[PDB]
């Protein structure tokens, strides 16, 4: 049973052991076969071969829902150089390539083990026939929707093609569902069981957040007298921690303007620590040289915009400081989340004010509604609201930082070993609040 | 997975008032809709009372004015308040937890609905 597995694993998809003991429950689940399935996992961590590994274990096919045709592409062509008879209805087809596979899927013994289709497809009237007869002669032993958190209207890409696919998924009572997305907080993930009709017990893995080897903090810029001196001995704690070697590692800092940047830059190498601007003010060859510099470590810390950000990933980001609040939190996460890669310790500081909360509150507005003349209204408007809330609610709230960031995305409790300046001191986390109210 | 144990059911005059809690065990995320059913002696299940997470409650007519749902977000628990009980209220009490989110810090879960296990309530 595990053997199957581990021998698929090896002889088609070349891998020795899974990436995550999660990828592999997840796997096992899957080729168990009683219980529908949500896979929540970011780019990278191997979410495809849940599905595609017990495709290849079952007696029949296995149909993906996938919302655009790049996205299906993508694996087609990975799963073709690995020998596995995928097939793709689309399109981007030749009427005699459509026909073909039409046909091949009518057979008592189909070529096509999985099949990649869109939503469109998935309910146009050319298909309905092919899919009753998949139905009818029991050969359907998966249906898989790819990037789920499109059936939500809260998540960032709702797609009312989706909506078909609940009743897809009741006509395919016999089969198994698994529903993947690398995105949804505990509200998309109510949508997604819903709206695409996961029979219960729906047997969930879902990557948590909690990153052990980041200390998070939030300061308050209103109640610190010299705030980018402050900001220089932050830098110099986090590139100390191998004095013997002097300065070691690198650093982020993210600002909302360019002007922020540029001032921050110089205001942190006057003060002894040496900061180059990166952001999309520059010339392409200003930006390709300040990144190489903050590359090779000639210059340890990187000035940058949310709006722009950073380009590129590093081993030792020892920290990353927020000037300026992210525009959400799942920007918060991403952002801060590019420190630490190594697993050493590294330090997440929030610089918060009022002033920086409703510059970003009011600005938000304004690209909201810059978006509603171009398109209309939708509920998505309401969630880029609510997404930075959560972030001036993690700002303003006493607790774990640690345990707001995992109850935003939907992770249990995490185990924060006094992990962020409230698990360390919750007093002087009260102390400084306290504070914040008195300068209201 | 999730137990729910009912508790705070006896016997009790008519008039009196009872207060039941359902305890929900296991490494419960949020709980969707909390519903309290009876069963009376040779009866149909009654529903008497739902509370969302969110706090947002209803009543059957039977119960309106008498009963009060709460719940503590902290111990996944709810409450059913009980005044002016009545002998038509004698019935085992069970609570519902429907859209169950469980998820340990590994990552697994599930979403399911759960059945307590029933508190005797008898009225005089
Ligand atoms: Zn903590």
């Amino acid at each position: 049973p595990e053997r199957r597995v581990r021998s698929t694993l090896k002889k088609v998809f070349g891998f020795d052991s899974f990436k995550t003991p999660l990828q592999e429950s997840a796997t096992m689940a899957v080729v168990k076969g009683n219980k529908d399935v949500f896979v929540c996992m970011p780019t990278g961590a191997g979410k495809s071969l849940c599905y595609q590994l017990p495709a290849l274990l079952a007696k029949g096919i296995t149909i993906v829902v996938s919302p655009l045709i790049a996205l299906i592409q993508d694996q087609v062509d990975h799963l073709l150089t690995l020998k596995v008879r995928v097939s793709s209805l689309n399109s981007k087809l030749s009427a005699q390539e459509r026909k073909e596979l039409l046909a091949d899927l009518e057979r008592e013994k189909p070529q096509t083990k999985i099949l990649y289709i869109t939503p469109e497809m998935a309910a146009s009237s050319s298909f309905q026939p092919t899919l009753n007869s998949l139905v009818s002669r029991h050969l359907l032993s998966y249906l898989v929707v790819d990037e789920a958190h499109c059936v939500s209207q809260w998540g960032h890409d709702f797609r009312p093609d989706y909506l078909r696919l609940g009743a897809l998924r009741s006509r395919l009572g016999h089969a198994p569902c698994v529903a993947l997305t690398a995105t949804a907080t505990p509200q998309v993930q109510e949508d997604v069981f819903a709206a695409l009709h996961l029979k219960k017990p729906v047997a969930i893995f879902k990557t948590p957040c909690f990153r052990a080897n980041l200390f998070y903090d939030v300061q308050f810029k209103e109640l610190i007298s010299d705030p980018y001196g402050n900001l220089k001995d932050f830098c110099l704690k986090a590139l100390g921690q191998e004095a013997d070697k002097g300065l070691s590692g690198c650093g982020i800092v993210y600002c909302r303007t360019r002007e922020a940047c540029e001032q921050l830059a110089i205001e942190l190498s006057c003060r002894g620590v040496n900061a180059k601007a990166y952001h999309a003010g520059l010339k392409a060859s200003e930006r390709t040289l300040v990144q190489n510099d903050w590359m090779e470590e000639k210059v340890p810390v990187i000035v940058a915009t949310i709006s722009f950000g950073m380009g590129v990933d590093k081993a030792n980001v020892r920290f990353v400081a927020h000037w300026n609040i992210a525009k959400s939190m799942a920007g918060y996460y991403q952002e801060s989340g590019r420190a630490g890669r190594d697993g050493k310790p590294s330090w997440c500081r929030l610089y918060y004010s009022r002033n920086d909360r409703d510059q970003v509150s009011f600005l938000i507005r304004k690209e909201v509604a810059k978006l509603q003349e171009k398109r209309g209204n939708k509920a998505s408007d309401k969630a880029t609201i609510m997404a930075f809330d959560a972030l001036v609610t993690f700002c303003e709230e006493l607790g774990c930082r640690h345990a707001a960031i995992a109850k935003y995305f939907g992770d249990a409790l995490p185990a924060c070993a006094k992990g962020c300046d409230h698990c360390q001191n919750p007093t002087a986390v009260r102390r400084r609040l306290e504070a914040l109210e008195r300068s209201s | 997975q999730v137990q729910l144990v009912e508790n705070g059911g006896g016997c009790v005059k008519a008039g009196g008032s009872l207060r039941l809690s359902c305890a929900a065990s296991g490494s419960i995320f949020s709980i969707n809709r909390m519903t309290w059913y009876r069963q009376a002696p040779g009866k149909e299940r009654e529903w008497v009372a739902a509370i969302t997470s969110g706090g947002s409650t209803n009543y059957a007519d039977s119960v309106k004015g008498r009963f009060t749902i709460s719940r503590d977000n902290a111990e996944n628990t709810v409450y059913l308040q009980m005044n002016s009980l009545k002998p038509e209220d004698t019935a085992v009490y069970y609570c519902e937890a429907y859209g169950t989110y469980t998820l340990a810090p590994t990552g697994e879960g599930e979403y399911d609905d759960y059945w307590g296990q029933g508190t005797q309530v008898m009225v005089s």
